[PDB]
RNA sequence: AAACUUUCAACAACGGAUCUCUUGGUUCUCGCAUCGAUGAAGAACGCAGCGAAAUGCGAUACGUAAUGUGAAUUGCAGAAUUCCGUGAAUCAUCGAAUCUUUGAACGCACAUUGCGCCCCUUGGUAUUCCAGGGGGCAUGCCUGUUUGAGCGUCAUUU
RNA sequence: UGUACAACGGGGUAUUGUAAGCAGUAGAGUAGCCUUGUUGUUACGAUCUGCUGAGAUUAAGCCUUUGUUGUCUGAUUUGU
RNA sequence: CGUUGGAUUGUUCACCCACUAAUAGGGAACGUGAGCUGGGUUUAGACCGUCGUGAGACAGGUUAGUUUUACCCUACUGAUG
RNA sequence: UCUUAAGGUAGCCAAAUGCCUCGUCAUCUAAUUAGUGACGCGCAUGAAUGGAUUAACGAGAUUCCCACUGUCCCUAUCUACUAUCUAGCGAAACCACAGCCAAGGGAACGGGCUUGGCAGAAUCAGCGGGGAAAGAAGACCCUGUUGAGCUUGACUCUAGUU
RNA sequence: UGGAGGUCAGUGACGAAGCCUAGACCGUAAGGUCGGGUCGAACGGCCUCUAGUGCAGAUCUUGGUGGUAGUAGCAAAUAUUCAAAUGAGAACUUUGAAGACUGAAGUGGGGAAAGGUUCCACGUCAACAGCAGUUGGACGUGGGUUAGUCGAUCCUAAGAGAUGGGGAAGCUCCGUUUCAAAGGCCUGAUUUUAUGCAGGCCACCAUCGAAAGGGAAUCCGGUUAAGAUUCCGGAACCUGGAUAUGGAUUCUUCACGGUAACGUAACUGAAUGUGGAGACGUCGGCGCGAGCCCUGGGAGGAGUUAUCUUUUCUUCUUAACAGCUUAUCACCCCGGAAUUGGUUUAUCCGGAGAUGGGGUCUUAUGGCUGGAAGAGGCCAGCACCUUUGCUGGCUCCGGUGCGCUUGUGACGGCCCGUGAAAAUCCACAGGAAGGAAUAGUUUUCAUGCCAGGUCGUACUGAUAACCGCAGCAGGUCUCCAAGGUGAACAGCCUCUAGUUGAUAGAAUAAUGUAGAUAAGGGAAGUCGGCAAAAUAGAUCCGUAACUUCGGGAUAAGGAUUGGCUCUAAGGGUCGGGUACGAUCAACUUAGAACUGGUACGGACAAGGGGAAUCUGACUGUCUAAUUAAAACAUAGCAUUGCGAUGGUCAGAAAGUGAUGUUGACGCAAUG
RNA sequence: GGUGAACUAUGCCUGAAUAGGGUGAAGCCAGAGGAAACUCUGGUGGAGGCUCGUAGCGGUUCUGACGUGCAAAUCGAUCGU
RNA sequence: AUUGGCGAGAGACCGAUAGCGAACAAGUACAGUGAUGGAAAGAUGAAAAGAACUUUGAAAAGAGAGUGAAAAAGUACGUG
């Protein structure tokens, strides 16, 4: 059919010479270039991808609203849910036995 | 082949043209002119290049301000009217 | 190449305008020996080479 | 016998020898002492009514100013009583200037006509942004100024 | 201006192998009618058979123009 | 007037198998590479044996290794004049 | 026992290493300086200067067999493009002068010289006998009181190191 | 012979010097003198002086010129032909007509390096295009390259390199954070007083280095002779810059909702710290999408139609951008699972919660609408010598797949190999700074304002625009990629697009180059089976010695293969009482007759095989341009040195280096 | 005393490129035989500095062409991968 | 002292293959990536008076004519 040439001065199948061909209402197909498709967020601990976070170039994360790029909990846009989660159990519970062996110390210290 | 397929090969300038000479012997990858040793202080010269000298030396050029001085010499580089 | 430098698109001027015939005024001055332009250039045949 | 081939002459043929010429060299001699950060030598790009060069010059661009001379310049064309004159000239002289981008090359870079920063002015209902005009910001060292640092150290401290 | 020469066409000759088209109740078979099944028929179907030793080619280094059609006064030289 | 066909060897010489009438000996720049070929020899690569401390040597053995030009004059072969 | 420390072990072999040598025997052929298998006082095989073996691989070297065929007996024919003739265009290598032989003598192999043979313009296509044809101041060899690369118990030093 | 001193009061524009002359005289000669032609300004005899002073050679030097010679030759890349026009002139220019070719890893459409105006228009023989030329990348004169969005510019990579310091006689060398006192953004200061000051945070540790790496943002239609992601029209986006308008709290000061994953139009912002994105290999199959290919109906146009074909070919398109809606993974609630279950093509997962039910999210990607039919495309019609417009119809609805290519996704192999960065942009704990009642918070929610500089941009990118002396069969990086056959971007043929360029005509001798065939024999040729031939695709059968058990192996060795008419098997979506069928024709395999000059991988395409020996284990590498090997490398094996104030190796030196971002399972040196 | 890594050699950094077949390694499913141990069969899967073979990279032989060449190393066919 | 620079005077020197490489748009044109390498090239005539015009040719040009002392000086030019 109709063959398609690069639009930019650019000959080479580079990562950021990438293109598709589209089929223009001058009913003729052009080669479209398109950019490098975005990577998700990862959690800070776990790596794993953040949802409710929008796919963004990281300068296209500058235009787009606050509501977009976070969670409305704590560490949102940030941990995931299950580290959070992990990380309040944690600290929680640490901070008792912090408590108790304080505690403990104290009194076997005084018995002594 | 040695000869005429490697001559085809040739198409990376590793001269270009200098700053201070228009010679096109700034080597690109040492950053020096290989004429006049751009950009090194002193212009490039050698005593066995007789030649060379000839090419590169007070009046081969315009010669903008040195050209007068033997003139206002000879007139005791006055001042006035 | 298309994407060239300044400096190189200048030389490239000052090429394209030195390549002119001698003007025919210039042969009819007197005590004139200058007959043709002995510096012309071809693309073909010499290369500026810069 | 012709054609052809050789030899000679005449005339005619690329060739540019010889001869004569010569604003060029090359040697000798005499006299003089003068490049540059007040930006040199060199480089690049441009400037003429009609032009690209060891012609000259720099956006005031084949040049401006001052001075001398005294009617040109000239290949062609032209602003102009420019001609008994503060006055033609591709004239001479040259002391006032201009002197683009560079270059020891100096804000940082420079295979980019790439990036700053600081003053003052103007414009955008602006000390911060953008733009325009102008003026600046290298290194080593010297003398001096000001601000400092160091229990290195001098005169007061239960 | 000759039963001369030539360009086409029959013949002879030879090479190949049975042309296109038309027809066949030929052909392995694939899907039904109703007028109640020894040729009723259709959408096809490589091949087979007949016309058909047919058709095609045949001097370009094999012949006639008994057929048709044309051609036939252009330039240089030769001393006993 | 003839004096061959072959196995092995780069071979000249050899030496066998045969045929044959016979398988005589030689020259022609040890005829004949602008006729060929390039097996050998005879550059540069490489291996081995012996020799040499070594670099290297070895008419010792192996393996791979560019074979250019005639259009001139003669001669020749044909062809005009 | 002697040299000189030890005397070639396992293996392997006329081997890419064996001169004599085309070794001797067997096999392969009609015939085999070839090939393979044996035999080894092996000029001069041999153990990480690695010995022996080894599947697979190999544009490596070699022998034989089948198939296949113009390699050959023994040549023939066909096609394209040349060569060939014409229009245009148009070089080069070479070149003392040139260009027919036989013999002689001669720098010992003549186109010229001597004595003979002979000997008729202008030429075209081929051709490869000659021009000791052309290509390159022989690369072999020798000489030069000419080099250079490499080596070493050469001469003389030297960087490093101690 | 060239110059010099004297002299001939020498010759000469009424003709000096030079040059030509089978004319003369003189001298043994070197040479001198004269006659005749050519011409145009100087020259000579004699006595002396002086030297760059006499040529046949030096493979002499520099120029010029020959014979060869109208000779070798202009023969690779299939190929040109007819007419007309233009023109003095046409094999070669132009336009038609035919025949062809490249055949989508092109002879097509763009680019990178390089070139530099070759791009485009206008005029003809001087040269050039090894023939010609009216043509040209030639000649002459002109015109041409428009950007906030494409690049550069910014960042860092290998690396280069100032400074501080240290070497060196020095040109300079090292070093790049080192034995250094190494700098920059907000309100108070912001006018009887300046950027001075107990105002804060502190501590990148120059710079250069990519037009293929990273990266803020533009698309469609139209327009030129030549520019366009740049111009015009329309429609967007990004970055940088103070109040504004609307929308979100206030008898709870920085919002609510949802069990939760999380949602929404918003929903404060400092240091400090932290996280993410930037940001990454390759191969294999699977899934999804885009484009293309294929195909049905329908609405237009075109081709043949002496016989046939609801035929054959072609138009039916929807860009960036905005909104809503769509996700395999992943995650969350209820729930408890052995008779273990769910599941992929590919034993992966589940009491650390499977299956099931219900949900949350990323928006690759698709759908709908806006952009937008007003565009573009396809049809039909109105003045006929004025630089030229308008009007009516359509631009519809679908299927199909081991299809091609590309992208994406979930995965699975591989490594003693695990496929580095930086700028830049977001986010997260903190509340340091504010107010509640004609306002105090929001420019991360919508709307509105302005600007976006500089340089490149034309064209070729190659059998003619680059390099190779050239318009040289060579070399030179990359993207797009139709139909048939077929396993196949191999070989053949053809649409789109491009080209038809290479000096021609005639004839067909030898010898050539390239390609073929051959009776009978079959390597007897030859150093040698060199060269050629034979073999060859697919299906089925069968397949040895040996072996490192992986191979050998396509061993060897046999058979079949066309066309036609059938047959069979292989699948997605639909329901039951009041043991099943569907408008579905998407390609693979097996079988059966029939049939023909024993043909059938019918052209193309396409292994010859076996028995051994020598040698190197193997893949790999090298003598570019005579040697591809048995040579080198290699894994494996062994040896050697070294524990850091070290080994090995650099440097003139150095406050200098490589190994070394290293540490004996390592470096270094060997066989 | 200077110039050169535009060819080429080697390292590094950043990019890009490479049809279609054959074979069929781990891992996995199922089945058969057996008293057991275990053995065997069919599938699946898609490994390899594997293999046939395009593009590519190279350059074996013809000791082909050409060898005052298209070319100071090319052309054609055969080849290696 | 002074092979540089500026100014000046000379020569038993050279005379366009000589003399500096360069008497000339010479360190120019062109060759190399680069360091570097590096030419050739002077003369019409006193004055262009550089050939009006006519004829043939498509044109270049030729043949006449013309200027000139000479065209046996026609720009491809002093004798050649």
């Amino acid at each position: 059919a109709q063959r398609v040439t690069f639009r930019r001065r650019n000959p080479y199948n580079t990562r950021s010479n990438k293109i598709k061909v589209v089929k223009t209402p001058g009913g003729i197909l052009r080669a479209q270039h398109v950019k490098k498709l975005a990577t998700r967020p990862k959690c800070g601990d776990c790596g794993s991808a953040l949802q409710g976070i929008s796919t963004l170039r990281p300068r296209q994360y500058a235009t787009v609203s606050k509501t977009h790029k976070t969670v409305s909990r704590a560490y949102g846009g940030s941990r995931c849910a299950n580290c959070v989660k992990e990380r309040i159990i944690r600290a929680f519970l640490i901070e008792e036995q912090k408590i108790v062996k304080k505690v403990v110390k104290e009194q076997t210290e005084a018995a002594k | 082949g040695k000869g005429t397929p490697s001559f085809g090969k040739r198409h990376n300038k590793s001269h270009t043209l200098c700053n201070r000479c228009g010679r096109r012997s700034f080597h690109v990858q040492k950053k020096t002119c290989s004429s006049c040793g751009y950009p090194a202080a002193k212009t490039r010269s050698y005593n066995w290049g007789a030649k060379a000298k000839r090419r590169h030396t007070t009046g081969t050029g315009r010669m903008r301000y040195l050209k007068h001085v033997s003139r206002r010499f000879k007139n005791g580089f006055q001042t006035g009217s | 190449a298309a994407q060239k430098s300044f400096r190189i698109k200048q030389k490239m001027a000052k090429a394209k305008k030195q390549n002119r015939p001698l003007p025919q005024w210039i042969r009819l001055r007197t005590n004139n020996t200058i007959r043709y332009n002995a510096k012309r250039r071809n693309w073909r045949r010499t290369k500026m080479n810069i």
